[PDB]
């Protein structure tokens, strides 16, 4: 019954995959830079009261292996009692870390925890860690593994989302992200990345394409790179979804999330912990929920996770002011909106990963922090944050402005 | 451990020459072929013990055979009896076999395989344990690992060694997944053997000569396989390599694409063993392979496929359905009536077998196009190196097209392949009945019209007989032979022998409308159309067909079969029942057939059916289909849809047995697999009953319980015949 | 205030590193086998009430990459709503998963969770995932990275633990583990590993050497393999511990933990969750704590973690009946005993990783389950479980028999 509160939520800008500004930055440095910013905001914070640092990371190998969270605690000069643990629940890892931190606070056994994520996809590409679901034939065969982009195309086929429908949502994402940046919505929480000399490396989400046109999006070709370009995956998906004759391939590089680098950090604590440290709570974690759906279509987890977290908090869709769902693919957002009858003006109001990028292990903590700021900016009450997850999982979180 | 099974005649002759080279000549005295039976394991165990004991005086080993073949397969009679409680004994047996080969492989001296004839399954695995393989380039010699065709896998190191030799992808796709057989020249190209000799007399001398040269040129590496050296690199990479890891997730999906989701466990087991084995050392990989082998042998699917593709095929090829006592009769000249795709293919397989063929049609240009069918096949075979120019010219020279009935002079074996119409077949046969030889076979490629009625159009009805081929004839291996009421046994034997001569598999059927294949395959397509009329999604119906294991989904097949033909069959079925004094009850599919005909969408030949067609290509289901039959209003489980199609044919097969249409379950199983497209994992539509495995249990009793469950839910036509009850 | 209870706790036998029985078993199969055993024990358990599966894994790459916990949920036929997350807090990952599961239960947002770990060290060697603390020079230099075996030797040097002292503890570990196995203490919780045919692969902890003699241990050479055999690490350790002249290298392969394969699984739920499913609680999670000490000596985290968890539960050392500390090195146990004045007869009473092996990501859940059984066997009340962690971290957990 110990309420968990969000005291700080920040993130780096997202650097692009090709000729990106963050490619020269070690992912450890991305996390340490955000720790330095938190220390810069609360210099008199007794860091000995921080009992853990929980980082989501989807490819914890190489530069991101060996418990990068503990490396960040030690490299940043945080106390040796401050813990450090890495977790991987795929694209939801950043939000899972936040939820796990909030549940540790509610248990009464941890008082002040840092949570977030980090992902340098330009240095540690997706799939660098391997895995049995994809690489073990017995497991792959039995689970009917299908790349996520084909699940996204199957959703658009089943729900009747045309190529123009998903390209219309992508255009709105570019526009909303540009308006948020030009409006100053992100000025307080996007921390510029600098080198050891204080020289600027990156201060903006360089994956954005604010001049995107509906005509330009229509000229892009369907996704033909990676595992999706390989054979048999359409047949596998239709063997489970046997009432669908043919998959309409509507998703491209322009209506899917970008490959980017970035990190995010959130400070979570109890009321007594914040009062002892002169911290002002920005939001309260109302409820979390973990659920899932079919792993073949993979990307329909957000709906059952959202229903579960709403029932847990005793709320309905109408009680939520802002819905934030990661934009891995345009059809996933349109499906989620159709499932729950979500108004457009509540959904991803500041743009999403189609415009700004999807740094796997960090995204969940980025869009969580984005909703903390936007609730405070609008003086609104409740936000629901959720992400689609590989293997069909779903995670949802409700926060309430304080 | 031990080189022996526990603690049988001798099948291996030992010979050590003055140079120190030991020749192991395999010659099982109990059979015409060397097999991996109890005698071989004991004989090889003693030979390997002696190689170790005398290692100081031995410089090389030659593994040869004294039989027509090198070594052909294992002991299916034993494997088919392995129960799940016998998994330990099966595991121990293949571990012992591979321990023998591993010792032979690591003797510190070169071992050469002298492959004089066929080396299939365990026979090739023996040669793969050697360091060098020499094959005699003689006709009829085949090399390969066809274990997958019995529901098994190469459990004597075949998976592990081919993967070490070629890498995961090449070994699986080209060798293991389909059990591909290779000619000696074809095997040398892919690296399955290393060199060829013209005659078998050169083998053992060339094996000793290679050993002698190997000891002089490569002393440090003599007798060391590539995967036993430091710094071995697996071709294509290991699963940890970034190159292979990028494409490895698509290997099971490509497998599911080729298998269409059918419940056949052997290919999945082979791929798993191959990749899991590539992650560990050789000895660990081999033991993983043994565990997957044991999983298959004790499973029901392997017992279905061993029964059908080994025992039932053997009983048929031995003449089980051939008339007893009757001798052979040579065929001097074959005459084919009709130059369509059926007759053109019949002329091809006949000429390929060495027969003279007169291909007749009502147009010389049409008859020439028929021979052009064989020309295009031979050009394809010549371009792939599967035949020679001299052999190809002799094949085509045996096909003479004509449009003149007088050119049928000298024909002693007629095969008519015209439109399925009795009055037409009567006039076609009457044109040449007096021109062909007096005792000429009068064969008819008929799918449903009873042979007794067709035979009345000829004078010598004793020589009239049904000879039913399947399209495409050059690739379909079944010939359905139908005996008319007056068809003589001498005629049946002559067509039976012709079927074996052209390399096909015969079944013998007694005269009945629909025979066996057309009647049983009709219940398959009719069951799908009934589901369409009930409101089941057309896409689910096609998926149920492919995931059951059929080679083509039923709605696609219905378009090819022509719905006008299906309507005429239903008319003839109704006429036969009420002419016999009975009451005809129409199948629910007939209303669907009539509706599609009324709409003008009668199949692929007309250009519109359940699918749309454009540029001679099938281009998706007709979008108006869902509104015509209210698709989606009925959503039964996919397994119920699969079971409805499988049980319908299995029940109909049992009725054909009960009526005397078929005389053996072997003919029922092979006929259903090769002619009807019944899924091979079942072992045949009769084996499906005794081998049924479902939620209700296993065996005939479980089949009957599931049949009664389908009957209560979908109609009384699923009620089992009395012959299946206690 | 929602108490978390342990309903089941099982583990595989531990297969040795060289010519081990488990080398042919995929680590995914180790986890699925334990899931099948839990399903075999409670066939009527409504698995839809399981909301997460939390697995510790220290080297989450290759066979252990790609969120192996989600792979286990899908491969075992568990419901798609059952989650799946991998975490890495080094050697404590297995206990961290258990603690995280208990804190999720206390939060009221999860009702029934599976927790555990898996590590196939013969297939995925230690350090396969990399990491910046070791492989990044700037991070390695500043943090003064030192292999754990040298920290263990430094502890023995500072505390005056002789080579005969650590070899005496190793002998006791072999004897206690043999007496536990021969006494049947492990019969109910060690689940034999079988192949797909039901054939036995391994049914015992094959790393044990029950015939170990004091003379045999004295003949072993100090650790001279791995990173410890490389240069400079002694100098680095003494630069921080500048009052120590020379490090006494007392640890060998015979007084250090073995390299082994294994998995462990624990079922954790609330009182209402267990009552709804007819489950009998075996123990209650009283308190958890995360702390740490100097990362250079690395292996002194258990002491501050234990003091913190005792203060959290309002208990003292005398209130604990059984202390279980992972036997990574003999001196770590002797140091922990000297710090807190622990009687010998309370400490690792059934032997430890010196005899039976240390399967990194699984060990914390193995020794947790070992204490659940031993509390029930002795009809004792409280046990404290703790492990030393790389980077100087410490985690401790108190359970109480129910």
């Amino acid at each position: 019954s110990e309420e968990a509160f969000i005291y700080e939520a920040i993130r780096t800008p997202r650097g692009k995959q090709k000729n990106g500004s963050l490619h020269e930055v070690k992912p450890l440095s991305l996390v340490v830079g955000l720790i330095d910013e938190l220390r810069k905001r609360h210099p008199d914070l007794d860091e000995n009261l921080i009992s853990d640092v929980i980082l989501g990371c989807v490819s914890p190998v190489g530069d991101q292996g060996g418990d990068i969270a503990r490396a960040a605690v030690l490299a940043s000069g945080m106390p040796v009692t401050s813990g450090g643990v890495q977790l991987n629940r795929f694209c939801a890892s950043g939000l899972e870390a936040v939820n796990t931190a909030a549940q540790k606070v509610r248990s009464g056994w941890d008082d002040l925890v840092l949570a977030g994520g980090v992902e340098s996809m330009s240095r540690v590409p997706m799939g660098s860690d391997g895995g049995a679901m994809g690489l073990d034939p017995a497991t792959n065969y039995d689970v009917m593994f299908v790349p996520q982009s084909i699940g996204a195309d199957l959703i658009a086929t089943i729900e009747g989302f045309s190529r123009e429908d998903v390209d219309a949502y992508a255009l709105r994402s570019q526009q909303k992200a540009a308006e948020a940046w030009s409006g100053g919505y992100f000025a307080k929480s996007v921390v510029p990345v600098r080198d050891q000399n204080g020289l600027l490396i990156l201060d903006h989400d360089e994956h954005m394409r604010p001049d995107t046109t509906k005509e330009g999006l229509a000229k892009l070709k369907p996704a033909f790179e990676g595992l999706a370009a390989l054979g048999g995956f359409d047949d596998v998906a239709l063997q489970k979804y046997h009432w669908v004759e043919k998959i309409n391939h509507v998703h491209t590089g322009g209506n899917s999330s970008g490959i980017v680098d970035g990190a995010a950090l959130v400070m979570i604590g109890s009321a007594a912990a914040g009062k002892l440290q002169g911290l002002t709570p920005r939001a309260r974690i109302v409820a979390t929920a973990t659920s899932g759906a079919d792993p073949v279509i993979m990307l329909t987890g957000p709906t059952p996770a959202t229903r579960k977290v709403l029932d847990r908090a005793g709320l309905t869709v109408d009680d939520i002011d802002l819905f934030e769902l990661n934009e891995a693919f345009a059809s996933v957002v349109l499906k989620f909106q159709k499932d729950l009858n979500i108004p457009d003006e509540k959904l991803n109001v500041n743009g999403g990963a189609i415009a700004m990028g999807h740094p796997l292990g960090a995204t969940g903590a980025m869009i969580l922090g984005t909703m903390v700021d936007e609730l405070e900016r609008r003086n609104a009450r409740r936000a629901l944050i959720t992400l689609c997850i590989g293997g069909g999982m779903g995670v949802a979180t409700i926060i309430e402005r304080v | 451990s031990s080189h022996h099974h526990h603690h049988p005649d001798n099948t291996i002759q030992w010979d050590k020459d003055a140079d120190g080279i030991v020749t192991l000549t395999m010659d099982d005295p109990s059979g015409s072929t060397n097999v991996m039976n109890e005698a071989y394991i004991e004989s090889m165990g003693k030979a390997v013990d002696r190689l170790v004991a005398e290692k100081d005086s031995i410089t090389g080993v030659v593994v040869a055979s004294a039989k027509k073949t090198f070594f052909a397969g294992g002991d299916v009679k034993t494997m088919i009896q392995a129960r799940p409680e016998d998994a330990g004994d099966v595991f121990n047996t293949v571990e012992t076999i591979k321990r023998q080969l591993r010792t032979l492989e690591t003797l510190g001296k070169p071992v050469v395989a002298a492959i004089n004839g066929a080396a299939l399954g365990g026979g090739l695995e023996i040669a793969l344990a050697c360091h060098h393989r020499i094959a005699a380039d003689v006709k009829g010699s085949q090399l390969g690992l066809p274990e997958v065709t019995l529901g098994l896998l190469p459990g004597g190191g075949g998976v592990t060694r081919t993967v070490r030799m070629f890498g995961i992808q090449n070994a699986f796709v080209s060798v293991l997944a389909q059990g591909t057989r290779f000619k000696p020249a074809k095997a040398k190209e892919i690296g399955l053997v290393d060199e060829l000799v013209a005659t078998v007399e050169e083998l053992v001398p060339a094996a000793k000569a290679w050993i002698k040269e190997e000891l002089k040129a490569n002393p440090d590496g003599a007798g060391v396989q590539p995967w036993d050296k430091k710094g071995y690199k697996m071709p294509g990479g290991t699963p940890s390599s970034p190159g292979l890891a990028a494409i490895l997730p698509s290997f099971p999906s490509n497998l599911r694409k080729q298998l269409k989701g059918a419940p056949m466990p052997a290919p999945r087991a082979i791929l798993a063993a191959a990749v899991e084995g590539a992650q560990v050392d050789f000895d660990t990989a081999s033991r993983i392979e043994s565990r997957y082998f044991a999983s298959l042998v004790t499973g029901q699917v392997a017992k279905n496929m061993m029964q059908a593709f080994f025992f039932d095929l053997q009983a048929i090829n031995a003449g089980g359905s051939r008339p007893e006592g009757i001798g052979k009769t040579p065929i001097k000249r074959i005459g084919v009536l009709g130059a369509g795709m059926m007759g053109a293919g019949i002329a091809y397989v006949s000429a390929k077998a060495g027969y003279e063929v007169v291909l007749k049609d009502v147009s010389l240009e049409a008859a020439a196009k028929g021979k052009g069918y064989s020309e295009k096949l031979e050009a394809k075979a010549l371009e792939r190196g599967r035949t020679t120019q001299e052999r190809s010219d002799a094949l085509l020279a045996r096909i003479t097209p004509t449009a003149d009935a007088a050119d049928f002079k000298g024909v002693d074996f007629v095969i008519e392949a015209v439109f399925e119409n009795q009055e037409l077949k009567h006039k076609v046969f009457g044109e040449i009945e007096d021109i062909v030889e007096p005792n000429a076979i009068l064969g008819s490629n008929t799918s449903t019209l009873p042979i007794t009625g067709l035979a009345t159009g000829v004078k010598r009805q004793e020589d009239f007989i049904g000879i039913h081929f399947f399209s495409p004839v050059d690739k379909m291996p079944l010939v359905e032979i139908i005996k008319g009421e007056k068809t003589s046994d001498e005629a049946l034997a002559r067509v039976f022998d012709y079927t074996l001569a052209i390399g096909k598999t015969p079944i013998v059927v007694n005269d009945s409308r629909g025979f066996f294949t057309s009647r049983v395959i009709g219940t398959f397509v009719n069951e799908a159309l009934a589901m369409l009329g009930e409101g089941v999604e057309p896409a689910s119906i096609e998926q149920a067909g492919s995931q059951a294991g059929y080679p083509a989904p039923p709605l696609q097949l219905s378009d090819e079969l022509n719905l006008e033909l299906m309507h005429k069959i239903a008319v003839a079925t109704r006429k036969g029942v009420e002419d016999a004094g009975g009451t005809y009850q129409p199948h629910p599919a007939e209303a669907v057939v009539e509706k599609m005909i009324e709409l003008g969408r009668s199949g692929r030949l007309k250009g519109a059916g359940f699918y749309e067609y454009a540029d001679g290509k099938r281009s998706g289901l007709w979008p108006g289909l869902r509104e015509t039959f209210k698709s989606g209003s009925s959503q039964p489980p996919l397994q119920d849809m699969i079971d409805r199609m499988l049980f319908a044919e299995a029940l109909e097969t049992q009725k054909c047995l009960d009526e005397g249409v078929l005389t053996s379950t072997a003919d029922a199983n092979i006929g259903s697999i090769m002619g009807i497209g019944f899924p091979p994992w079942t072992g045949g539509s009769a084996q499906f009953i005794v081998g049924y495995s479902g939620p209700a249990g296993t065996g005939k009793a479980a089949f009957v319980a599931r049949a009664r469950e389908l009957a209560a839910a979908y109609g009384d036509r699923f009620l089992p015949p009395e012959s299946l009850l206690s």
